[PDB]
């Protein structure tokens, strides 16, 4: 058995998706 | 008749004669049991090499991303903490005051929750002799 790159995929764009919606909010939190 | 355990042969077969064989017979080789041995795992058997250069993309691109809302409001000491947190975090730490990157950090540290599974639960099996 071999984890391998595949079979762990949901777990990548929870990493980028932070990346993505943490800039949107820290516009706000600069205007706060 | 001889009736036992005779070996229908080529030789004997020309001066008598036999009857439809019941029972099959060869020739085998009997060696006593070897003591199996366990190669030294490669990474203890992970996820393939691309894992391990996979993560240094990621981690590497995930500090300046740090770095850079750090200022707006120490990159050396930024990836001390990032990092280690991954391996069962006990190591001196130094945690910055920045709002926004303590709401980000936390979302990197649930990553590191459920790496373990990964080299959990699967490498207990996997570690014993093998090969045969
Ligand atoms: N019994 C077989 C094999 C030989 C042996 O058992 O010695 C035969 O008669 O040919």
């Amino acid at each position: 058995a071999t984890l391998t790159f595949e079979n762990m995929a949901g777990v990548f764009m929870l990493v980028a998706g932070g990346i993505v919606a943490g800039i949107f909010l820290i516009f706000i939190e600069i205007a706060y | 008749m001889a009736i036992g355990s005779l070996t229908i042969n080529e030789e004997r077969s020309e001066i008598v004669d036999f009857s439809v064989p019941f029972v099959e017979t060869g020739i085998s080789v009997m060696v006593a049991r070897s003591n199996g041995t366990v190669s030294p795992s490669a990474f203890l058997e992970p996820y393939s090499p691309a894992v391990w250069v996979m993560m240094f993309v990621m981690c590497l691109t995930v500090v300046a991303v740090t770095v850079f809302i750090f200022e707006y409001l120490t990159i050396g000491k930024s990836i001390w903490l990032l990092w280690a947190l991954v391996f069962n975090n006990s190591v001196p730490v130094e945690n910055p005051r920045g709002t926004t990157s303590k709401i980000m950090v936390l979302v990197w540290a649930f990553f590191a929750v459920i790496f373990l599974a990964s080299y959990t639960a699967n490498l207990a099996a996997f570690m014993i002799q093998e090969e045969y």
